[PDB]
């Protein structure tokens, strides 16, 4: 059996959003991508380190907003201004959520040498689309 | 509203065509709108084209030890549509290519711009 | 006081407000002065272009912003910025 | 014939290709020089992130406590669990 | 948290105001009760207030019909007009005679070096050279690949030097080189 | 000196205002040079010292003429070739690779 | 810090094949052009043949930039099968569809 | 006859001046400064400024741990070189007792090290 990104049916309590209960064949079909960079399509070169970047975004926001990021990132890249929309969740302090925008906001900027900028969109409880 | 008129005579750009190679086809052609909108209202003579889409496919293995039979094909979807300016000024140019070039699309968008300008034989 | 406000929205002028207790002290100062001896409407008007987009009102203006709805007898209008003082 | 040739010839001294008739054996260093040799690359020279920077930023960052990686959480509890015992 | 500014905002308020740049979408700010999303068996497509799927549009917002004109009364700033040069191909083609390809490939992301961009190429009409006569001879036996007999037209390229514009200095030169050898009548001519 | 230097920097602290909009972002952003200079040349700086086409392709100011019917010249018109029709290495690459094989030709 | 010995012992091959690619390139061409004597060459084959073993553009391994797999790369991506296809069906490579033709 | 005009020649500024000129000030939001998402909004003066300065503090916080790991950064990926970006170093690379390192401490502002090596 494919068992790529499909998450399997519990017993009917498994709060799931729409990006995890959407299998890999619906990636375009009824997902979309996650990040909007151009290097995949005909003519480009930097596609590799696009990919070994967008990797490495994931995984220091995931560990930089301990437990807060509801689901996944959407990584768009226009022009030099990268942007790491989210969909962050309602428990920390606006003071702390703030501070590590900025660390985020100057960090990136000095990695990836580029105007990086964090728009958060703050969600009470992380989201259901079925119970599976 | 600073200007500057300064000296040299024009460039005189002659088919500056933008072929605008993309991912997804609304966003090729809500771009189409904003751009022969802003070319009415500029004065600038725009055409449109529909460059025909390359299917990059390709195919790897499903499972990680063994079973070759069985495999995984992927597919990239590259659609073009060109937007071809013609009879076009120099100033005309760094002003409206600007302003699309600022407001493109993410990862579906590329701006390839071909210039023909004309000049004088030496 | 309208003269200045005009004066300060000639151009960049903005800019010489400067900071954001300068620019509180300013805003608050122009609305104590609208509630003060403007018609009801201009001051409702001013409220919703200056609030919360220019500044945010500090605790007296509340009191004061409720004295001119007293005297022009719109008290129609005490839950909306009852809700928006909340 | 000759004038074929040596009309070869002037459009070669014009253009800047090799002048005189040499043979592909030798071309072959006009088409070195003329392109980049396996290893001078962009891509191939940099192939691999460096991987020292990035693990050792992580390093850095997660002992100033800027980051919580989950997985050297697991190695810590796991090797203090196994440092009671082994 | 707080009621938001969707509901705040009533109609007749300007949204080019609202949205200045290209942003992702952010719903609190946006007026609009949009649903995206392939919906369950006995239910709707997925609220606004959180979706994945509408961040992940590009998000034309900034850009609407009336944010076009009202933002071009500013950039109409910038643009002088052409002369009489006359859509007619062959008045401008007598006009200024010879013609330039030399492109830009924009990316997106670090860096904008794309070296295919230095390519330059240049189309120049024999009928628009007019001083070649038995000189043409020479011109066409000089270059070999070139010169399509259908139509009249030399086009020369140049990818040999790094820069678009002493590519363009290329251009000119072997086309001003090749017109003097062409001219430049030589010892062997006539045993042909 | 430092007092005028001093005196800049104080007139940008009292010049300094909030960004209050997102176009004003990308004003300090172009400001600073974090932002791409727009519309783009694909060649931004990259001056090469204005080889200007003289210097690249046509080596024979570097070539240091020997006698020219000899296979060593006829090796420099090959790799003179070579380095004229490279556009990724700039002219003081070709001299340096010029300067090798006459130092070690030399050498021999 | 590099994810096995294997990577790392490329990224050695690498750095070092990229520093030592100019005085290789010169003394190559010279081997493979028809001009100076049979014995004339003699030479610069010692300093091939004795430039180190490890700058060699034939023991260049393009393996996985995430996971180092030697067999098994695509390499637009620098990316072993089940690595790329772990982001493409998890959806974080734009552009990557499932084949249906 | 050609009527073949001049370019005007513009900064690459004021095209977006022209730009803010088209967008005037929202009159029902908040400065752009602060996030658009209702709970992010501040309330009062007194949050706003606790946000800003909270803000301020993540700025010059990264500034620090930038400025003591320069190792981590030097590697420059934008064309071009963008010296507001690149790290900046406050220790005195010059050991020696010269007037080239009194020059490079006094322009890095040590006070008692300029004093000290005087
Ligand atoms: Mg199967």
């Amino acid at each position: 059996k494919n068992r790529a990104a499909r998450v399997r049916v519990s017993k009917g309590d498994k709060p799931v959003t729409y990006e995890e209960a959407h299998a890999p064949h619906y990636i375009a079909h009824r997902k979309g991508w996650l990040s909007l960079h151009t290097g995949n399509l005909d003519g480009e070169d930097h596609a590799a380190e696009r990919t070994v970047e967008d990797v490495f975004l994931r995984k220091f926001m995931w560990g930089t907003f301990p437990g807060c990021l509801a689901d996944q990132l959407v990584l768009k890249r226009r022009g030099n201004q990268l942007e790491i929309c989210a969909v962050v969740l309602r428990q920390l302090s606006p003071h702390k959520y703030y501070f590590l925008v900025g660390y985020s906001e100057t960090l990136l900027s000095y990695f990836y040498k580029c105007p990086v900028r964090l728009h958060l969109q703050t969600v009470p409880s992380k989201v259901v689309y079925k119970y599976l | 509203p600073v200007v500057t008129i300064s000296d040299e005579p024009d460039i005189l750009y002659k088919r500056l065509s933008v072929l605008v190679k993309g991912h997804d086809k609304a966003v090729l052609d809500s771009y189409e709108y904003f751009a022969v909108l802003a070319a009415k209202e500029l004065g600038i003579s725009i055409k449109v084209h529909e460059p025909p889409r390359k299917i990059e496919r390709f195919t790897l293995l499903q499972s990680v030890h063994i079973y070759k039979k069985h495999r995984v094909q992927y597919e990239m979807r590259t659609l073009y549509r060109c937007l071809e300016l013609e009879h076009l000024t120099g100033s005309t140019a760094d002003v409206y290519l600007e302003y699309i070039q600022r407001n493109l699309p993410e990862g579906v968008a590329m701006e390839v711009t071909k210039t023909q300008l004309e000049q004088l034989p030496e | 006081a309208y003269q200045v406000h005009g004066l300060l929205k000639t151009g960049d002028n903005w800019k010489f407000i400067g900071p954001d207790q300068h620019r509180n002290f300013y805003y608050s100062k122009f609305f104590d002065l609208i509630c003060l001896m403007e018609q009801i409407d201009v001051t409702l008007k001013w409220y919703e272009d200056l609030i919360p987009s220019a500044y945010f009102p500090h605790s007296q203006t509340m009191i004061h912003l409720l004295q001119a709805l007293d005297v022009a007898n719109r008290l129609e209008v005490i839950p909306k910025i009852w809700k928006d003082s909340k | 014939s000759e004038y074929a040739f040596r009309m070869s010839r002037l459009s070669a001294r014009l253009f800047g290709e090799v002048t005189r008739p040499t043979n592909s054996k030798s071309m072959k260093v006009v088409k070195l020089f003329s392109e980049l040799p396996l290893a001078k690359k962009k891509e191939t020279y940099d192939w691999y992130p460096n991987h020292h920077t990035y693990a050792e930023l992580m390093q850095t960052l997660r002992f100033l406590g800027l980051y919580r990686d989950e997985h050297q959480d697991f190695m810590d509890e796991q090797k203090r669990l196994k440092k009671l015992r082994g | 948290a707080l009621p938001p500014r969707t509901e705040k905002m009533a109609v007749d308020q300007d949204w080019p105001s609202v949205y200045p740049v290209a942003a992702p979408f952010k719903p609190s700010a946006v007026p609009l009760p949009v649903r995206m999303g392939y919906p369950v068996k006995k239910g709707v497509p997925m609220a606004k207030e959180g979706n994945l799927e509408l961040l992940k549009i590009p998000n034309f917002l900034h850009l609407t019909p009336v944010a076009i004109k009202k933002h071009c009364e500013a950039l109409k700033d910038f643009c002088t007009e052409w002369p009489a040069a006359l859509d007619s191909d062959e008045k401008c083609e007598k006009h200024f005679p010879i013609e330039i390809d030399s492109t830009d490939y924009v990316s997106s992301g670090p860096s904008v070096r794309n070296p295919r961009a230095r390519v330059v190429v240049l189309r120049v009409k024999l009928s628009s050279l007019n001083l070649d006569d038995h000189a043409k001879k020479k011109l066409i036996k000089l270059v070999g690949e070139r010169y399509c007999k259908t139509t009249d037209v030399l086009t020369i390229k140049t990818d040999r030097c790094p820069l678009r514009r002493q590519n363009y200095d290329y251009a000119v030169y072997l086309l001003t080189v090749l017109y003097h050898e062409s001219w430049n009548t030589e010892e062997w001519e006539k045993s042909k | 000196s430092l007092w005028d230097v001093e005196f800049a920097k104080q007139l940008a602290t009292v010049n300094e205002q909030p960004l209050q909009n997102g176009f004003e972002e990308l004003i300090q952003w172009t400001k600073e040079g974090k932002l791409w200079e727009f519309p783009i040349n694909n060649e931004a700086g990259f001056d090469d010292d204005g080889s200007e086409f003289h210097e690249h392709i046509f080596l024979e100011k570097h070539l240091e003429s020997f006698p020219k019917q000899g296979p060593i010249r006829h090796f420099m018109e090959l790799v003179t070739c070579g380095l004229s029709k490279n556009p990724y290495l700039s002219v003081k690459q070709k001299v340096e690779h010029i300067e090798w094989f006459r130092n070690y030709f030399n050498e021999k | 810090h590099y994810v096995d010995w294997r990577m790392w012992r490329d990224v050695k091959r690498r750095k070092m094949a990229y520093e030592y690619a100019d005085e290789r390139l010169r003394i190559n061409s010279l081997r493979k052009n028809t001009i100076l004597p049979k014995i004339l060459q003699d030479v610069a084959d010692e300093e091939i043949a004795a430039l180190p073993r490890d700058s060699c553009p034939v023991r260049i391994r393009n393996r996985c930039v995430m996971t180092s797999r030697p067999r098994g790369v695509k390499r637009r991506w620098r990316l072993s099968r089940i690595v790329f296809r772990h982001l493409a069906d998890h959806g974080q490579l734009s552009g990557i569809q499932r084949a249906t033709w | 006859e050609v009527v073949i005009p001049k370019k005007k020649t513009w900064d690459k500024v004021a095209v977006l001046q022209a730009l803010a000129s088209t967008v005037n000030r929202d009159t029902t939001a908040v400065p752009y400064v602060f996030q658009d998402d209702p709970y992010l909004m501040p309330a009062s003066s007194l949050e706003s400024r606790s946000f800003l300065l909270a803000k301020k503090s993540g700025e010059n916080v990264a500034k620090f741990i930038i400025n003591s790991y320069p190792k981590y950064f030097q590697k420059d990926i934008a064309e071009p070189h963008i010296p507001c970006l690149m790290p900046e170093y406050f220790e005195p690379q010059i050991k020696d007792i010269s007037e080239a390192a009194l020059k490079e401490r006094i322009e890095l502002r040590k006070v008692k090290a300029s004093v000290d090596m005087f």
